[PDB]
RNA sequence: AGUCUCCCACCAAUUCGUAUGCGGAAAACGUAAUGAGAUUUAAAAAUAAAUCAACUCAUUAAGGAGGAUGCCGGUAUUCUGCUUCUUGACCUGGUACCUCUAGGGUACUGGUGUUCGGUACUGGAUUCCGAUGGAAUCUAAACCAUAGUUAUGACGAUUGCUCUUUCCUGGAUCGAGUAACCCAAUGGAGCUUACUAUUCUUGGUCCAUGGAUU
C-alpha cells in the first residue's frame, strides 16, 4: 500500500475548539494526499501528560471520524484513522494508560528527559516512540537500551515536515536523523508527514530522494512507508478488537476484508459484526466441490 | 595498617614511582568462585553404595572387583568436600568406619585370592623400572 | 472485565459441558480424551472432588483401562 | 481419610492409552477411505447412498469403520451451538451486548463441539476448507470433512492460518455474528481463568493476514 | 557477539591416588544402546502433551577363553569361568619399637566418635673473597602477535554465482543483484544465543495440505 502516519489535527490541547478555516485546510490537505495516491491516512493528536484528560470517558477524542469527513471517504474511498501523541518529561505524575488507549487507534509517546527515555523504552504498552527533531535530542541514543525496544512491539517515526520549514531547524534535523539511524541500527523505522498545508506535502518519489541522503538506502526506504507502517496499524487495531492478538471480531474472505481495511463494517460502539448467515452445517466442504458462493 | 610503614618501605625506592603493566604474555582471567562441581556418575554409584545396609568363604568371582571399587567410592564420598550427596548419607549416620576396614578390606578381599607370586616390591617407592625388549 | 463472583456460573457452564460429553456418543473407545480434559478442567478450578463416594472412584466409570463411561445392562467394549 | 491420594495411578495408564488410541483409529479411518475410493474407479457407483450399500454387500467387515459425518451431526455440533448461545447471554434484541467481554469469555472456552472454516493462510492450498473438530490438539485441529461421496477425517496445523466461526442469533432474517481466531498466538491462551504469562511480542510474521 | 564453565606452577599422597558405557588433561563438554516421565511430577510454566522427532531422567568396566541362535574354521547375536594390584578415609584409645630431645616419630590391634597442606624462583649492570662456592653495591624492568589497541581507508579493471529477456557446473546473447546478523582489546578448548521475508546462496525429512499416477 501507501500510507501517511501523521497528519496534524489543528488543536492545542483539550482547552480551546477548532476554527471551520483549519478543518477545511485539513480536507484540501486530505484531497491533495489522496491525489498525490495515498490509501490509508493517519490523523495525529499532540497531549501533555502532565494535563487532566476529561473525566468523561466519551470525549477523548474529538476527532469522530465517521461523521466529520464522510463525503471525502464516499467519493474518495479513503481510510482514516485517529492517533495520539503524548509529551513524556517526567514519571510518577498520574494518568497511566488505562484509558487513554480504550478510544484510541493508535497511542504514541515522546520522551523530553532521561527519566523519560527510560519509561518509554521497557514498560509501556506504545506502539510508536518518536523524538521532536526541531530542538536538541535529550540524551546521546545508547547502543543497547534502543535496539532492544524494537524486539517488542515498538518502532520509531521520522517525519520530514520539519526540512521545510526554516534554516536553522534543517541541521538539527540532520543530526538527530543521522544520530537515529546509527544508534537503531536502521531495523525498525516509519516516515510520517507533519504537513501544516498542501504545499509541503510530497509523494514517495520524493520522500525518498531527501533520506537517502541522509544515509538509509532506497529499498528500506521505499519499505519505510509500506507494510511497516501497515503493521504498525494492525497492532495499532488489534488492542480494542481482540483479547490478546488471539480473538478478533473480524470477518470472513475476500479482498479488503480484515480488521484493518474494514472501518464502516465493524460497528466500533457495541464492537459487533452482524452478516448474513450464508453459511451452514449442510454444505461440501471445499472450495469448488460446492458451487454457490 | 598505618602507611607510615609505607612511606618508611618506599624511603627505598624514588618519592613516587611509576610501575608498569604486566607484558601481554603473563596475564590470566579469574576464573568461578564456588566449589567444583562432580559428575553424576560419580555420585550415583557413590549414594547406592552407601545407601545399601550391612565355597571357601572367598566365592568372589568377579565379585573381587565390585568390592575393590566399592572402597575407592566410599572413600571418595567420606572425603571430598564437592560431594554433596543428600541430608542423611554421612560418615556416622551410615557405617563407614565399620564397613572396608573390619568387613571388606580384609575378610572379602584378602582371604578369597592369595597375593600372587614376584612379591619383589621395588627399589623405589615411587614406581620407575625398565622396558626394554632383547630382541623382541 | 469479570466481577467478584459472576465468575461462578460460567465456571459451573464449563463444567456443565465436559460433563456432558461423555454420555452422549459414548460407544467409541476414544472417550478417554474427553475423560482427561474432564479432570484437566476440574482439578484446574482447585474444586473438592466433585461429590466422590457416589460415583467417579472406580465405579459407574471407567470401566477398564480406558474411560468408556459403561452403561447399564453391563454394556462393555469388551477389550 | 477418603481422598485416596493414590488413585492418580490410572490417570496415567488413561492417557497412556488414549493417545495410543487416537493415532490408531485416525490410521484406521484414513486407510479405510483410501482402499474404498478405490473402488469406485473399478465401478460406476458415484454418490453417497449406493456407495453405502455397495461397500457393505461386498466388502461387509470393513463397513462399519467409516467415519459417516451425519452421525456427528445430529446433535454434536447443531445441539452444542446453543451451549455457546447460552454461554454469553445471546438473544433477539442484543442491545444490552457487551463487547470485549464476550472477547474475554471465548478465550477461554471449549472448541470441540463447533463448526470450523479456514479463510486465510500462508498455504495457498487449503483455503476454503468447512468441518466438525472433534479434537483440538496443541499443534493441530482434527476435524470431519463431508466430501462429494465419501467423508475424510482432516488435520490441519495452526501456524499461520485465520479460522471463522459463526453464530446464529435470532428468528429475524436469519441474521448472525462472525468471529474469527488466529493461528500463530493460540498455544497462549488462558484455558480457564488463569492468567499466564502474558508477554509481548512482535507481528512481523502475520504479514499475510494483511497482505491484500 | 555473552550476567556462562575449564586450562595456562609441582605433588607416591591432610593435593578430587576417580580403574566406573565410550571419547577427553579438564569442562554449566561431546556421543551409543536399552527404558521411563512431564505442575496427578525426580523436576520446568497456570521442551512435549494424536504418531515420529524435541526436553529431562534411570541402567550398562576393558581383554581373553568356552558353548549355542543365523549364514557359508569364520563373523553378528546370546549364557558361564580367568587374568589384570602402590599395605591409602578423618578423629581417637592400647602394646611393642626408634640412629629423635620426662616429650616426638614408626609397626600390630580396638571405638561410631561451600574455598584452609608443603616446597620454589624478579629483569639488568658493576664490585669483593685461599670457586661446579660464598659475599656486597647500583639501576629499573619483566613490552611480547604472518589483524594487534578501540586503526583495518578512497577508488578502478576482469572472472565466478543467482535470477532473467532471445536463442544454439552444456554454448552464445538482453538486463538486474552479490545480502542479513555484526565487529577484535592477553590467548585457547567448550557451550549458549542472533541471521539469510519472487532481497546473495546449498541439502534433506514430513503416519502436513492440494492435484495427477494407479
Amino acid at each position: 500500500m501507501l500510507v501517511d502516519l501523521n497528519v496534524p489535527w489543528p488543536q492545542n490541547s483539550y482547552a480551546d475548539k477548532v476554527t471551520s478555516q483549519a478543518v477545511n485546510n485539513l480536507i484540501k490537505t486530505l484531497s491533495t494526499l489522496h491525489m498525490l495516491g495515498y490509501t490509508h491516512i493517519a490523523i495525529n493528536f499532540t497531549v501533555n501528560h502532565s494535563e487532566k484528560f476529561p473525566n468523561d470517558v466519551k470525549l477523548l477524542n474529538p476527532i469522530d471520524i465517521k461523521r466529520r469527513f464522510g463525503e471525502l471517504m464516499d467519493r474518495t474511498g479513503l481510510k482514516l484513522y485517529s492517533r495520539i501523541t503524548l509529551i513524556i518529561d517526567d514519571p510518577s505524575k498520574g494518568q497511566s494508560l488505562s484509558k487513554i488507549s480504550q478510544a484510541f487507534d493508535i497511542v504514541a509517546a515522546l520522551p523530553i528527559s532521561e527519566k523519560g527515555l527510560t519509561l518509554s523504552t521497557t514498560n509501556l504498552d506504545i506502539d510508536l516512540l518518536t523524538f521532536q527533531y526541531g530542538s536538541r535530542l535529550p540524551t546521546f541514543l545508547k547502543h543497547k537500551s534502543i535496539c532492544s525496544c524494537v524486539n517488542r512491539g515498538v518502532k520509531l517515526e521520522i517525519v520530514y515536515g520539519y526540512a521545510l520549514r526554516d534554516v536553522q531547524a534543517r541541521r538539527q534535523f540532520v543530526s538527530n536523523v543521522r544520530s537515529v539511524i546509527r544508534s537503531s541500527r536502521s531495523r525498525g523505522i516509519v516516515i510520517g508527514s507533519g504537513a501544516m498545508s498542501p504545499l509541503e506535502c510530497r509523494n514517495i518519489l520524493g520522500v525518498t530522494s531527501l533520506i537517502k541522503n541522509l544515509g538509509l538506502p532506497s529499498d528500506r526506504c521505499s519499505k519505510a512507508m509500506g507494510d511497516l507502517a501497515s503493521l504498525v496499524l494492525l497492532n495499532g487495531r488489534l488492542r480494542n478488537k481482540s483479547h490478546k492478538q488471539t480473538i478478533v471480531t473480524g470477518g470472513g474472505s475476500g479482498n479488503g476484508d480484515d480488521v484493518v481495511n474494514d472501518v464502516q463494517g465493524i460497528d466500533d460502539v457495541q464492537t459487533i459484526k452482524v452478516v448474513k448467515r450464508s453459511m451452514d452445517a449442510e454444505q461440501l466442504g471445499h472450495a469448488s466441490k460446492r458451487h454457490k458462493p | 595498617k598505618q602507611l607510615q610503614l609505607a612511606m618508611h618501605n618506599s624511603k627505598a625506592a624514588s618519592s613516587t614511582r611509576i610501575f608498569q603493566a604486566l607484558p601481554r604474555k603473563l596475564r590470566r582471567r579469574t576464573a568461578s568462585h564456588n566449589v567444583r562441581r562432580i559428575p553424576k556418575r560419580m555420585r550415583n554409584r557413590a549414594l547406592r553404595e552407601m545407601r545399601k545396609s550391612d565355597k571357601a568363604h572367598g566365592l568372589n568371582a568377579k565379585q573381587l572387583y565390585k568390592a575393590r571399587m566399592s572402597i575407592k567410592l566410599l572413600r571418595l564420598a567420606s572425603k571430598s568436600t564437592s560431594m554433596k550427596l543428600s541430608m542423611p548419607p554421612e560418615v556416622t549416620s551410615s557405617n563407614c568406619h565399620v564397613r572396608q576396614k573390619i568387613k571388606t578390606l580384609k575378610r572379602m578381599i584378602k582371604e578369597s585370592s592369595t597375593a600372587n607370586p614376584n612379591i619383589k616390591l621395588l627399589n623405589n617407592r615411587m614406581g620407575s623400572y625398565d622396558c626394554t625388549g632383547v630382541n623382541e | 472485565k469479570d466481577q467478584a463472583e459472576k465468575y461462578q456460573e460460567r465456571s459451573l457452564r464449563q463444567k456443565y459441558n465436559l460433563l456432558h460429553v461423555l454420555p452422549t456418543l459414548n460407544s467409541r473407545a476414544l472417550s478417554g480424551l474427553y475423560y482427561k480434559n474432564f479432570h484437566n478442567s476440574v482439578k484446574r478450578y482447585q474444586i473438592m472432588l466433585p461429590e466422590q463416594l457416589k460415583s467417579g472412584k472406580f465405579c459407574s466409570h471407567c470401566g477398564c483401562v480406558y474411560v468408556p463411561n459403561f452403561n447399564a445392562s453391563l454394556q462393555l467394549t469388551t477389550n | 481419610s477418603a481422598d485416596k491420594q493414590l488413585e492418580k495411578r490410572d490417570y496415567q495408564r488413561i492417557n497412556k492409552n488414549s493417545k495410543i488410541a487416537l493415532r490408531e483409529y485416525i490410521n484406521n479411518c484414513k486407510k479405510n477411505t483410501k482402499k474404498c475410493l478405490k473402488l469406485a474407479y473399478e465401478n460406476k457407483i458415484t454418490d453417497k447412498e449406493d456407495l453405502l450399500h455397495y461397500i457393505e454387500e461386498k466388502h461387509p467387515t470393513i463397513y462399519e469403520s467409516l467415519p459417516q459425518y451425519v452421525d456427528f451431526v445430529p446433535m454434536y455440533k447443531e445441539l452444542w451451538i446453543n451451549y455457546i448461545k447460552e454461554l454469553l447471554n445471546i438473544t433477539k434484541n442484543l442491545k444490552t451486548f457487551n463487547g470485549s467481554l464476550a472477547l474475554l469469555k471465548l478465550s477461554m472456552a471449549d472448541y470441540n463441539g463447533a463448526l470450523l472454516r479456514v479463510t486465510k493462510s500462508k498455504n495457498k492450498t487449503l483455503i476454503g476448507l468447512q468441518g466438525i473438530v472433534i479434537w483440538d490438539s496443541q499443534k493441530f485441529f482434527i476435524m470431519i470433512v463431508k466430501g462429494n461421496i465419501i467423508d475424510e477425517i482432516k488435520c490441519i496445523p495452526k501456524k499461520g492460518t485465520v479460522f471463522q466461526f459463526e453464530i446464529p442469533i435470532s428468528d429475524d432474517d436469519d441474521s448472525a455474528l462472525r468471529y474469527s481466531i488466529l493461528g500463530d498466538r493460540f498455544k497462549y491462551r488462558s484455558v480457564d481463568r488463569a492468567g499466564r504469562k502474558f508477554k509481548s511480542r512482535r507481528c512481523d510474521d502475520m504479514l499475510y493476514y494483511i497482505q491484500n
